[PDB]
């Protein structure tokens, strides 16, 4: 049995051995206690204040929509202590760790950024952190693996597979189910078995809290639409979970359409992948005709999750969210844009967010709309990337 | 058919346990590993334990990750493995046929289908690696509704709790990792099967002096397989001594 | 004549051709008019809140002070949009280029982070940037270089002299005293002919002020000491400012000593070279016993302005406040410490000034002192720099 | 001594202009340096502006920029600019000598110091190209002490406030860059040298007749010499040709 429910509609749940269930469990009645724990909360809110600089501004970006009836904000999270959003649910759940007397983190990542947020936590908090990578991701992430390092994390190459995201996840889980007495898996994204989405979420909501607050401040009214790509989920949810109950509000998901949906070589599972039930829990996947588990392709390292978030999924069959793709040129070119007419160097991820705006604002320049980016993390660590691109 | 029922009621009547071995199927290819199984046969394996290679076996430790690379190398598919389980079938009429499976290949095209197959090569049962007993009731009713036993691990960390229901949900047997053996018995679970770490004779004759009524080799097997790729001969070799040597420790 | 006092004791002034007299009395003219309408400090206000994030943390490092009487904060300016304080000051001078109908602005650099400041700036508010920098320093700054491109600015590189910050400053000038009637010359630091060094202050100011009413807020009471580098002088004059009257705060600069200042390989003119005359203002200089001016070294390249601002050779002509230095060294390992114990990679220039901070507590851990370390900027752009270091 | 209102005397009453080139000190060697000068003054130079090698002359332009440039890669110092003007003044006892500073090199050793040692050699005026008549208190009370003339800049975009102070506290020469002219002569200011573009023996005509006593040739001298650096003599020769075309056009 459990406290909360496991599932969103159809999808998600807690695929995991036997074994392992008691550490969810254990995990879930954590969270649950904590939640309603006024100190935890209050212990939060400092690190995410004093810490890692919240609340993040909201900007309104004129010169961007000059000429259209659109009004865009873009949520600041690229300001946030480590870049990107991560940093809010890792704290979160160093403390959760901390709540249930762990000492030690497990983690996994593919473009390094929750790798990074993992560690710095773990320096911040006094935990042995430890992290998995795909030996593929190594090599191509030799910046945040020296990050990782130069905080006091270990990092694990993993060979097996791959050698990507979806590898790591399972050397991870191979561990914890075998430590979780003293260690804790710190899952980077609102994906994998329960409670993992739910606290996710919780964990990331102060960023729609925030936005509903500045933007009820700034204009006085609530947007037309909150946009956010959508690599596990988690800054997504993080953005929409306010504003679900406002159903004025329009949520929009956006998935990287790689070099384009019809080539295959994507990562929308979303939209187009097909249900299956993969790391610990039941989701569209990029798997074959056959049910083995496929990569996620995109410009942006970041949104290499093969899967996707349980609750995304379910607000999707609902008809309250709505999913759509961006390709590389798309992002490429958004990115480039807010460089030039903002100052503001959005990471690759973030740019497929902000390229979607950019596409309703400019096939409807007459429309009056009043839109929010959820700008998830800054993109100085793909200046190169965007750089060897216009050079070739 | 009641393929296990009747092996546990041959061998108690012989005082002796059951030996199970476990291998990937293709691993390292399909012909040898055809002769690997029935290797495992004529030396003496009492039931077998068969996984379908797959893509992200997050339930695995190294040497069965390197099973399922060698396999994919060899470009295996579930498909090529229900066509082995059908040639070993007819060859083997009375062995209990196990698989282990992963949740997304038994999900991908439905989970009815999935069992409707099993039952029509001649599978005996089925044990979903990565689905706990909290979400196995799509699983054991399709395993149940096309005869095929629903397999569920006992971890060691397992409570009272536990225990009552993989008495109750499980069939064939129940896949152990004193007092957990005695409690299955209280609660007519499925006779008790010690897996991990059973790589020597002496680990077969102690599961079944504790009250199991036998062990699974979870990955020795695959061991000697990797060991000795540069001779097929020497390899089936070897496992037709290690095999006999478990075996005999049984009785 | 003027409106205020172009020097500071007998540092500063106004050493610029005769040609270039009429741009310094304008430029100081508008700028004190501005200091007076609310409606310019409005508008500054919301560019820092609502675009560059302030106001910024102030973070207490427990694990740092761990076994001493040392309670140590930082002042997050490695929070700011841009990673650098640079971005406060940048703001103000373009709105000041805007007030007085300029549509052009003229910058320097030598690291970067000035000229991706200014790139940022401009491109926020639709100015046309061109900027200068030294050949040597566009080898080794291509990152930074392409950032600025990235965000519009022309970037000229600058061959002759020594090719660094100094040639660069000098090509600025000689530009600027061609078109400052359409062009504003945005300096980067607290130096170079008044009003520079008065303008730059107040429009960095806000981070001591902030300082005070956040340690106010969390001890109680002033700190007994705050701690910034010193490369031109902006971010520690930043800090300093609002406690200059608070006499018992002691106010600590801090100038790189290289590899030592005795190997005469540093950049602490303040208290090893000589008052001299150039960049516009009379002021301690790297210079030949002929009078030539030298280079600035440094491990971190952002301390590489080879004089000081003349405000600060005052303050410390008078006592009232203390320069001291640090060597690449004693930078390294503070760098290397606080990415170990509190998770934040501090740029290499702020290093110095947490390294002060660091030999102060440890020299002396039954002292009790509350301290304040100005973390001028982030240190993702010097990893690989700590990396082939500790590599080799 | 009065070297300059000589010379102007002198010129007034051959109703001519004066004409006044520069050259860097050292540029391109000491010696080829030393034979420019002598060059220049045998070709008709009335006066002489010479700049000392600064490490960065932040007022000048690129022709200029690399004189320095090739004065300090032969190693050309301040003190030995200073010989120079020495061994020049000894050749020529009557030739205005003017020196082109930036306000380091002067205040390095003192500025009284500075000052002392330009009398002790026979220089005639001193313009330090950066600083403004605001800050020039301590620098012109020096000059006046050690009878040295310091000479002003007097811009375009000068007013009348700036054109009194450059008229009392001038010497030898207003360094401009026909109302000016006019109010710089009503102002009693030094005689005016029309400077910037001049380059071509029209412009002196054109300068002289605007009411200027004279110009100054601010960069055409450095670049005959760095275009003819290959050849010492054809260097020379064509510096001869250019400074007699222009010293004719002054008459
Ligand atoms: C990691 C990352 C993402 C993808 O993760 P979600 O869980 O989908 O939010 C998106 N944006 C940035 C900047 C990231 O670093
Ligand atoms: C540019 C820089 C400095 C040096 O400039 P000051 O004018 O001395 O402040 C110091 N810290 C950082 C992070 C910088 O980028
Ligand atoms: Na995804
Ligand atoms: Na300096």
């Amino acid at each position: 049995t459990t406290l909360l429910n496991p599932y969103f509609g159809e999808f998600g749940g807690m695929y995991v051995p036997q074994i392992l269930m008691p550490a969810l469990n254990q995990l879930e009645e954590a969270f649950v206690s904590a939640q309603k724990d006024p100190e935890f909360q209050a212990q939060f809110a400092d690190l995410l204040k004093n810490y890692a600089g919240r609340p993040t501004a909201l900007t309104k970006c004129q010169n961007i929509t000059a000429g259209t009836r659109t009004t865009l904000y873009l949520k600041r999270e690229d300001l946030l202590h480590g870049g990107a959003h991560k940093t809010n649910q890792v704290l979160g759940q160093a403390l959760l760790a901390k709540r249930m007397g762990k000492s030690e983190i497990i983690a996994e990542t593919g473009a390094g950024q929750h790798g990074v947020a993992s560690a710095l936590a773990s320096a911040l908090l006094g935990l042995k952190c430890r992290i998995y990578m795909g030996a593929k991701d190594v090599e191509r992430q030799s910046p945040n693996v020296f990050r990782m390092r130069l905080m006091g994390a270990e990092v694990i190459p993993v060979h097996s597979g791959s050698a990507t995201l979806k590898d790591a996840c399972n050397e991870a889980l191979r561990d914890w189910s075998g430590s979780y007495e003293t260690a804790h898996y710190m899952l980077g994204t609102a994906a994998g078995p329960h409670p993992y989405p739910t606290i996710v979420r919780e964990f990331q909501r102060m960023i729609g809290e925030e936005t509903k607050a500045q933007i009820l401040d700034k204009e006085g009214r609530l947007p037309d639409a909150v946009i956010a790509c959508v690599g596990g989920g988690s800054n997504a949810i993080g953005m929409f979970a306010d504003f679900i109950n406002d159903t004025s509000v329009g949520l929009i998901g956006v998935e990287p359409g790689g070099h384009g949906i019809e080539t295959g070589e994507h990562g929308a599972p979303l939209k187009h992948g097909r249900v299956g039930i993969y790391f610990g829990m039941k989701a569209p996947m990029m798997q074959t005709a056959d049910g083995q588990i496929e990569e996620s392709y995109s410009i942006s390292a970041g949104l290499d999750f093969p899967s996707v978030g349980p609750q995304h999924a379910y607000l999707n069959s609902i008809g309250r969210a709505d999913y759509v793709s961006i390709t590389d040129d798309e992002a490429l070119e958004a990115f480039k844009t807010l460089c030039r007419h903002e100052g503001i160097i959005p990471a690759l991820e973030s740019s497929h967010a902000l390229a979607h705006a950019l596409k309703m604002m400019r096939e409807q320049p007459e429309k009056e709309q009043l839109l929010v980016v959820n700008l998830s993390g800054r993109g100085d660590k793909d200046i190169f990337t965007v750089h060897d691109i216009l050079k070739a | 058919m009641e393929r296990y029922e009747n092996l546990f009621a041959q061998l108690n009547d012989r005082r002796e346990g059951a030996f199970v071995p476990f291998v990937t199927l293709g691993d390292p290819g399909i012909e040898q590993s055809l002769k690997i199984i029935d290797t495992l046969i004529d030396a003496g394996a009492d039931a077998l334990e068969l996984g379908v290679p797959f893509s992200d076996p997050l339930a695995d430790g190294p040497t069965i990750q390197n099973a399922n690379l060698r396999a994919f190398a060899a470009g295996v598919t579930p498909a090529q493995c229900f066509e082995m389980l059908a040639l070993i079938r007819e060859k083997h009429p009375t062995i209990p046929i196990g698989l282990l499976m992963y949740a997304n290949l038994v999900f991908n095209n439905g989970i009815d289908a999935f069992y409707a197959r099993c039952e029509q090569v001649g599978v005996d049962s089925v044990l979903v690696a990565d689905v706990p007993v909290e979400e196995s009731a799509p699983f054991r009713q399709a395993a149940l509704r096309h005869n095929i036993a629903p397999i569920f691990i006992c971890p060691p960390n397992a409570d009272d709790d536990l225990l009552r229901q993989v008495a109750s949900y499980g069939r064939g047997y129940t896949y152990l990792l004193h007092h957990l053996i005695e409690k299955l018995k209280e609660y007519h679970a499925a006779p008790a099967l010690q897996g991990f770490g059973i790589s020597s004779p002496e680990q077969v004759s102690a599961a079944v002096r504790a009250g199991a009524a036998g062990a699974i080799s979870g990955s020795a097997i695959v061991k000697i397989i990797e060991k000795n790729l540069a001779s097929p001969k020497q390899m089936l070799a070897e496992l037709r001594s290690f095999v006999s040597a478990m075996k005999a420790a049984s009785r």
